[PDB]
């Protein structure tokens, strides 16, 4: 029989199987998918500094102090920041927040961040500090409220006109918040604050606000028919805040010392901290890949594949392969 | 395939060349076996592996935000992020599952192109001091030990030291 | 002469051209288009709920009850909006719509509408309900307003406060509608409303609005000089709206019921009800494609292919053909 | 073409052939005709509407409300919107159009290839027993009658039946 | 010894490199380069008109006659509007400018464009005119004011009240400007304009503005704790602007008759006018090219090939080339 | 590469032939010299020019107003913008980045094909009048002066002119 030499190619025991342009479901020796599908389903640091995340709080809540939220603790920077969909405690006295989702983005992520005390409680002379309380703000059994800021009432039946300054005499922009109450009528307006008509005015070196108390019969939430609306600012360095007001003013008490350098987001999840470190971030776990496609979640933070609507991406690598 | 080897005149693959990609069976008096051709096996790697590595290196990743930050009379913002985030999401799946259909295409074409080339590099060797039988093997007219053999796996064929015999 | 066998590939008549990369104009056994430029010239309904096509009105004249535009028929749900550019009839007496945008928006795709009579005017015992129309707005060739609200004005010399709640003991939310007017000056301030300063509260569990009418010499529109503000609310399921006013009041009669699952947008069109349905509406008219691309129009609603600025994408399908 | 067969060495196609892509001619003494390549004419078939469908079948289409809802003073947002849609429709006419040049290259490539793969298919089983004549063509050296040609249509033509004859 | 004819291919000295997908650093005979990276370092006019510069000067500063900024000279038309990243010369009295971004959007291309006076400043028979200045705001050496407002004051310790129109005759939309002055405290207020309690009630056909002064204790700018808050309106052809007020109103002098058809932005740059012209303009300078893409900077005014991040995009044209 | 001529086969290229792409060397007892294949280094002019200008000419450009035009408290609309510009970035250097490696592989290729055409053409006019040496070359069995070797490079090579001498 005479001698033969013959040219062949691979073949293996795979069963793996890859689409090309012209024909579906080709068997080859060799594949690589290319698209990640995979998370550790926790809530990691980005980079490696840690997110605020807020349990049961929202960001409001948070800054003003609700009570029935947990204790200050403090956290000196920040990545991210995470909420829950629905956090239980928001504004414990109804109300709104002024430029609320501006302030959200502005303190998504935070590079310095320290809560300070500039105008202390014992110094309002003139006015009651201590009566200003609800049953719709407990703090351990007894009616309180948001602890950041303070809610000033008559003292013998007078109230008279208010005239502080802060004057940011730190090297960092200074976080600073107040608010106005909107009360039901004008007998509870005399019986809280004495003077029939009042204002708040506020002013720095940009800011000109000048604040009224609005009447209007309103619905009850929480028991209560009146309305707390929350204001803030940035204080430059080296710039003063001046208050002044005959009734109705939320008076601050901390404020917090920012320093802003990136930007990032609000991250809606239900997860908590997983003490773990990552480049990706989505709201059911951290993604830690090189692949350049993923499709576990839109909504990520941080330097993530590119998002696409697959279950598969596989590419060929090895040969034409026979299948079983 | 599109240069007719693989799954073409090569009928099919060889399980018992566990060693390589591409190479070669031979049989004579001596015995039978299957070498593999390791400079065209190691280039087929190497290519392949710059093609795989070049889709995913090219991607520029950057760092971004993604959440919902409008509020309720902010509908119509929302909306235009979503025409955007939409677009985005159709551009990369379009283009991500048509490159991946199209580069296999490319690869399992590559690897015919290598398996024919390898062919046509003996074929010339040889000439006529074997028959080609069509089924990617030859024929010899005559006797090649495994000395013989090598010399054609190694480009090194003596056609003049066998044209008698194959008379 | 010996025998031969040739080996050869399909011709026929075929004209149709197609590029390729490295050359143009290249004739070709079959081709096949994958840009789609076909429209039937209609609107239709989408998937397959019709359209609420507002011929000469706009969204704001429709809502209110503008008099010059059609009589209200009920449509239960829509897919779409459809206006003309420039609807003739809008606000028939002159002024301004709050956050209009957002409401076309938010009522752009309504799963179910029903409108209800929330404050019977009749009930109005103490004001005049019947003498607040204008030739600006003519009903059937007399004077007439908004028939969907109640320009209120004084009677016998008098303007008393009116406090009035509507509580939402539907199962749906409730789209309220108001106004106030601003008038020239303080003539014809007391001529209508008896008091010289007025306002107009308004409250829900989440509104905390008080307007006031601001005076000021204005241009003529249709001959007035005056002008009607309007505004919106959204009120939940067992929620209650509170009205307060000593004036100027423009108090809703009509508001309407409410569910909304999904949000589209409004269309801008010339064209009329076609009687037919699609999965992809432009204004132009609607296609009916499983093609990749289309070039004709960018403003779409629906499921549409991906919209091109190209003549032709022709794909080569057989083979080199000789040309004529 | 890449191949070098249609409008190459095959200098022209056949109005003659109906009934597929890719077939034979032949010519002897009982008369000539054209028979297509069924296996070979359905496999192109089958790869080229696979190909057209996976263009159609891959996008990724979803609901959008495209329209114009911002007023007169929000054109900085309006602006945004602008350039974002003009962004897409930039990318997808881009890709639109290359992908239709690209892919209709691979196409004419791929009749190119399967032509040429028949013409190897046929030469190997002949060999030397007919002249290649280098216009597609096969001179045969012996008498091949219908049934001879349709052995070699079928992949079943026996070589050493007409070895002496050749000769 | 026999003769031969062989096949082979064109080599040259070429050392330019091209990258495939399957390999590096391949040396070809020639190759093309397609993305732009070379720029004029110059401003230029876009297709062929020229930009407006505003060198030192804001847009604010520009329009309403900041006495620091350079003098006003025509320019009938432009494509854009150049900006310093930070001009020196703003708003010389501190203060606010309402819907700014709007208003720089809208001027960001004009088609014509010409300063008129329509109050003149010799009319205000009843007020003092040119007693409104500060040495914040010098002309020559001496106290002034932005040159296009007029910044009026009491007379004799009298302010009667201002009841004005200014008619839209000209065939052109115009843009016209004014202001109110918030002062410091109430004795300022009637120092400056005798009247207590003031207002600014502003009227157009669609315009129903009133404005009152809100006071607050500020921050000094400039050492002034004052601020100048500045409102804006487009007039349209054949209607008419009223004012009314008793106090605070920074009237207008001169206003702009505007024709507009394209939109572009404001561009940020530190460079000066080069006396050229382009289709493609950036920050840094105007780019000239068919290329399809280029690397040279984002912020790009104009039809631009698309903008990448990439130091090379090299096809190959020629053959594989040996290497050195 | 693919066709297998290029750096294959043919294993390296020619300095001395300036005056084209592709081409032949000759060599006989009247001299040696190259000759430029006009007709194929033409069309290969043709064809990636056209290439060029179709990745040049199919980019859609239209006119966009590129700033930064929100304030401090419209934060999360500038996010919203950069998200876009951030996209369209990534969405063109990817596709400029793979659209120029894969059709430099294009190129490369088609080159490589035009040579190992152009090389069958040559083989199939000589036949077994030349020996294939297997390096791109065929060594004649008859002598082939200018005027013969112009009829090869013509494609009007008269085989049974040089048969009985070939013998
Ligand atoms: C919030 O933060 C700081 C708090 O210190 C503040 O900075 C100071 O601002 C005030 C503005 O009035 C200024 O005070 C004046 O100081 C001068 C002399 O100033 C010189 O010496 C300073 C200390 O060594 C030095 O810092 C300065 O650069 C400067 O060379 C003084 O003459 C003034 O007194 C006035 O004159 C009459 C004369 O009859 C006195 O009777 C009367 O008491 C007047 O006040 C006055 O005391 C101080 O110099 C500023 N220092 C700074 C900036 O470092 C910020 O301005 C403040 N920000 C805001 C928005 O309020
Ligand atoms: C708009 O929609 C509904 C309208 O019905 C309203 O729901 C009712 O809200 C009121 C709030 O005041 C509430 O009325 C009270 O009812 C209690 C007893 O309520 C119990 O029984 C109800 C009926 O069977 C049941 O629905 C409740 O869940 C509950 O178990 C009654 O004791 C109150 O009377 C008050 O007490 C003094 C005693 O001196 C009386 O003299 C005086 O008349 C006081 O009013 C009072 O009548 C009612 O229960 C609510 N029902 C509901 C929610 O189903 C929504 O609250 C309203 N929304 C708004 C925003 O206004
Ligand atoms: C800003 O721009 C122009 C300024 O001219 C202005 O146009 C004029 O607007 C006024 C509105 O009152 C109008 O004046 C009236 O004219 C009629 C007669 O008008 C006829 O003739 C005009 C001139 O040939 C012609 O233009 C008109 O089309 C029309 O056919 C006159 O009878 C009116 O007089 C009134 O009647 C009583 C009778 O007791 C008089 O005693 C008293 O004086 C009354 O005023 C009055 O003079 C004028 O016709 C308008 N012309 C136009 C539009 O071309 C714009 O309206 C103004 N825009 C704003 C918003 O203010
Ligand atoms: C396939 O073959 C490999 C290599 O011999 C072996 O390791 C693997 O376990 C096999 N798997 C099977 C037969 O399922
Ligand atoms: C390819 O495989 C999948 C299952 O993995 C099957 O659903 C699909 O229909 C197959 N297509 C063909 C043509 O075999
Ligand atoms: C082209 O040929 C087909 C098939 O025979 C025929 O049906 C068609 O009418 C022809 N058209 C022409 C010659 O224009
Ligand atoms: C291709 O055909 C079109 C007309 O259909 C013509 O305008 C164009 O110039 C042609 N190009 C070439 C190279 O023939
Ligand atoms: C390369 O060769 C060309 C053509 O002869 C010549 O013009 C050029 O100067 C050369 N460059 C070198 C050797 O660097
Ligand atoms: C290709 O060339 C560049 C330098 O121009 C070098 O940095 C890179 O590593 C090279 N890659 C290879 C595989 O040679």
């Amino acid at each position: 029989d005479p001698d033969q030499i013959c040219i062949g190619y691979h073949a293996n025991n795979s069963t793996e199987q890859v689409d090309t342009i012209m024909e579906k479901n080709v068997t080859v020796t060799h594949a690589q998918d290319i698209l990640e599908k995979k998370h550790n389903g926790k809530l990691c640091d980005l980079d490696g500094v840690k997110p605020l995340i807020l349990r049961d709080c929202s960001v409001a809540g948070w800054l003003l102090g609700n009570p029935m939220c947990d204790e200050f603790i403090n956290v000196p920077e920040w990545s991210y920041i995470v909420e829950k969909a629905n956090p239980v405690n928001d504004l414990c006295y109804p109300g709104d927040f002024n430029d609320y989702e501006e302030l959200k983005h502005l303190l998504s992520r935070i590079n310095h961040f320290e809560k300070i005390q500039i105008i202390p409680k014992s110094s309002w002379s003139s006015h009651e500090a201590s009566l200003g309380v609800s049953s719709a703000c407990p703090y351990q059994g007894k009616s309180s409220f948001f602890r950041n800021v303070v809610w000033l009432i008559k003292k013998d039946s007078t109230y008279p006109t208010i005239k502080r300054s802060y004057n940011n005499t730190n090297q960092e922009d200074l976080l600073v918040l107040w608010g106005i109450h909107h009360p039901n009528d004008a007998a509870e307006q005399t019986k809280l604050y004495q003077n029939p008509t009042t204002y708040i005015s506020v002013g720095t070196s940009t800011l000109n606000q000048r604040l009224v108390p609005r009447i209007a019969t309103r619905s009850k939430v929480k028991g209560l028919s009146g309305r707390m609306e929350f204001f803030w600012t940035i204080l430059k360095p080296n710039d003063a805040i001046n208050f002044e007001s005959n009734g109705n003013f939320i008076a601050p008490e901390y404020a917090y010392k920012i320093v802003k350098k990136g930007d990032s987001t609000i991250m809606k999840s239900e997860l908590e901290y997983g003490n773990c470190n990552t480049k990706c971030q989505t709201p059911m776990g951290a993604i830690n890949s090189s692949m350049p496609f993923h499709n576990i979640h839109p909504l990520t933070i941080g330097e993530c594949p590119k998002y696409v609507k697959s279950n598969r991406l596989v590419l060929a690598i090895g040969l034409r392969n026979s299948p079983q | 395939g599109l240069f007719g080897a693989i799954a073409g005149f090569i009928e099919g693959g060889w399980q018992g060349m566990v060693d390589g990609w591409y190479g070669y069976h031979h049989s004579n008096e001596q015995g039978s076996g299957y070498a593999a051709d390791k400079e065209s096996t190691q280039k087929a790697i190497d290519g392949v592996t710059n093609k795989v590595n070049s889709i995913i290196d090219k991607m520029n990743t950057q760092f971004e935000a993604v959440g919902r930050e409008f509020n309720n009379l902010e509908r119509r913002i929302e909306n235009l992020n979503k025409k955007m985030e939409d677009g985005f999401l159709d551009v990369w799946t379009y283009n991500a599952e048509l490159l991946v259909l199209m580069e296999n295409e490319r690869t399992l074409d590559f690897h015919d192109s290598n398996v024919k080339n390898l062919y046509d590099k003996v074929r010339l060797q040889l000439r006529d001091n074997a028959k080609e039988l069509g089924n990617g093997c030859f024929e010899f007219y005559h006797k090649c030990d495994n000395e013989c053999m090598e010399s054609v796996r190694n480009g090194t064929y003596d056609y003049p030291q066998y044209s008698e015999e194959a008379r």
